[PDB]
């Protein structure tokens, strides 16, 4: 059932701005949406980094209750290892966390959903969508 | 705004929505979301509607990912 | 996961929703209050307000205060 | 989820004094608060020790209704063993029940909340906060 | 199936001495034997307190693999609370850990197995056996 | 002293005991105990026999419980 | 728990024991060695000796050593 | 059970140097050793980065066959978020991957084993050992 992986970028984009375009989109594919634990640590960080952790985290908890959180597995680690190695030769630079998110998706064959497809375009074999 | 009680039915705690706070008859299925003690009962498909309304993240919520790279 | 779909059934004159075992309430909760927002219904364990208990009944002075932990 | 483990010290302190500073801390971090089953037996004991057990127990039950009680598991037991052994070699003395509560916290990585910081400060790998 | 709870005393007694009398007894009631997490933290402590932790712990791990470890639950905590309160009035003194083990057994209705029945005789409503 | 391989059978990894290290035919059922990677295959009833033999706890193993009270 | 009872069956000429899902070996293990003590049999994942790998094949000098962690 | 989480630093250090001091530490604490999936992807990357990936990966696989790989879970992610946020306010800088490994350890309460103590010493609520 689960078909979509929401990158860290789109999550904060939604958590902060709560855009209407994403409203119906999220509603439509409810149950088919997941996020990587890498994404989770980032959103937790932003909340705990903020001056009102308990509030932001509450919003975050609500978000996480609707989506399924995927633990980083050996398949993701191995896949990211390859992904990282490839990017070395290509010269294309991808963010540390973003690298792990990409490999995590490829390992489970999910579709990446992101507002900024530019970075993810360097990595191959990935399906990238822009829900912004 | 009042109160009700749960009841073990079909091996589920379930709930008895009062007629006073009953859902639209056009809503056949309803997503239930678990957050802490609270349980959110949102129409099927109409799941994310609660979260987008209100529950505003703080204004100082770091938009920056600050990813090293 | 956290998300979980369920259907609805009218009983006892009241339309009713099953709670799957994933969203199953703690068995300790025996009463629940329902809040109304849009088409979404909010289920909160009744009397869970921390402020209620603080001004609620207070405990006698015969509480040892000393933990009398062995030592 | 759950972030704080409430010591026996602070619980009794709140139960008796009902301090305003603590109420805020309680309301702010509502839902992130837990107690060890070890913590439960002490307050249960104290309540039944008084001349009005049912009165005292009743107030106690209300407290535990809001907080989640964490069963002392093998992980808690093992961690407590280490803490006990560590403190043994170092010579720092910690109460028996307190040791068990600390191990419970460290096992699940919770933050200990207690009015007596110096005692728990002896324990290593533990985070201690004073909400009094 | 589980009918017997091994106190801390008999465990070390077996772990240290490995007595032949207990050999066949343990073998006979295999599968019907359990230990409290309180007992576990003590045996872990002795091992980690010792100069060869890894060895003693290995022996302990083997012991724990055969017996079922019972997490201290709210029932045990509540029961121990009563047990503790009773002993206050009686004047009879029982060890801290021993108190928890006793209540733990009474909560689940298990039979206590101990080399030293003397201490446990003060507490009422318990079935006490001596397997030494 | 040699080696064998496991095999998914009846939804269990099971094992194939070589005839070289086969159990007594008088042993109908055999307890299996899990410790770390190792799995102990002890005759039914004859469970604790392995643990009592060898695996000696260190001589300095604290016999004292040191219980505060 | 940790304890778990199972029966035995002779197949492939070799008497065989089922591993219940509680004592089920990690699926990674593909070969196993059997040791003989009394009537108890000991099952150890083959090649799990740490000393074996240390003197085993060693890795090339093209290992970065630098973690090249982003920073 | 499992008591130590092996950092990426010490793993590569052992994989390359094959140090005798570490072997003893490894043999002594055999079975109590784990690595985060985050740790796996780095060494996987390093292996594939070399001119003989299959050679290097082969040695790597043998290492991971003996150690248990721990999947980065939501608990690890959340704890890492806190550590990141804590370190953020304090100003102490810790590597991205290292942060994730630390959070994994703190979440399950494991002991971090690393040759670089000063970096992980910044992280609070964590126990660090240097087996080099």
């Amino acid at each position: 059932m689960l078909k979509f992986m929401l990158d860290t970028n789109i999550c904060i984009f939604t958590i902060k701005n709560k855009p209407a375009s994403v409203r119906e989109r999220f509603n439509l594919n409810q149950g088919r949406m997941c996020i990587s634990s890498v994404t989770l640590m980032e959103v937790i960080y932003g909340a705990e980094k903020s001056q009102m952790p308990e509030r932001n985290l509450a919003v975050i908890e609500g978000f996480v209750s609707r989506i399924d959180v995927l633990d980083y597995d050996a398949a993701a680690a191995t896949h990211t290892g390859q992904i990282r190695a490839e990017l070395a030769l290509q010269g294309r630079p991808v963010g540390p966390f973003d690298q792990m998110i990409a490999g995590h998706a490829r390992s489970r064959g999910l579709i990446i959903v992101t507002n900024n497809t530019r970075e993810f375009e360097r990595v191959g074999g990935l399906r990238i969508e822009d829900w912004s | 705004h009042m109160e009700t009680t749960e009841f073990l039915s079909n091996r589920s705690q379930a709930v008895r929505l009062p007629k006073a706070v009953a859902l639209p008859e056009n809503v056949k299925r309803v997503e239930v979301i678990a957050v802490g003690r609270t349980r959110i009962i949102t129409p099927a498909g109409e799941t994310w509607d609660e979260w987008f309304d209100g529950n505003s993240v703080s204004a100082d919520f770091m938009d920056n990912r600050e990813q090293p790279g």
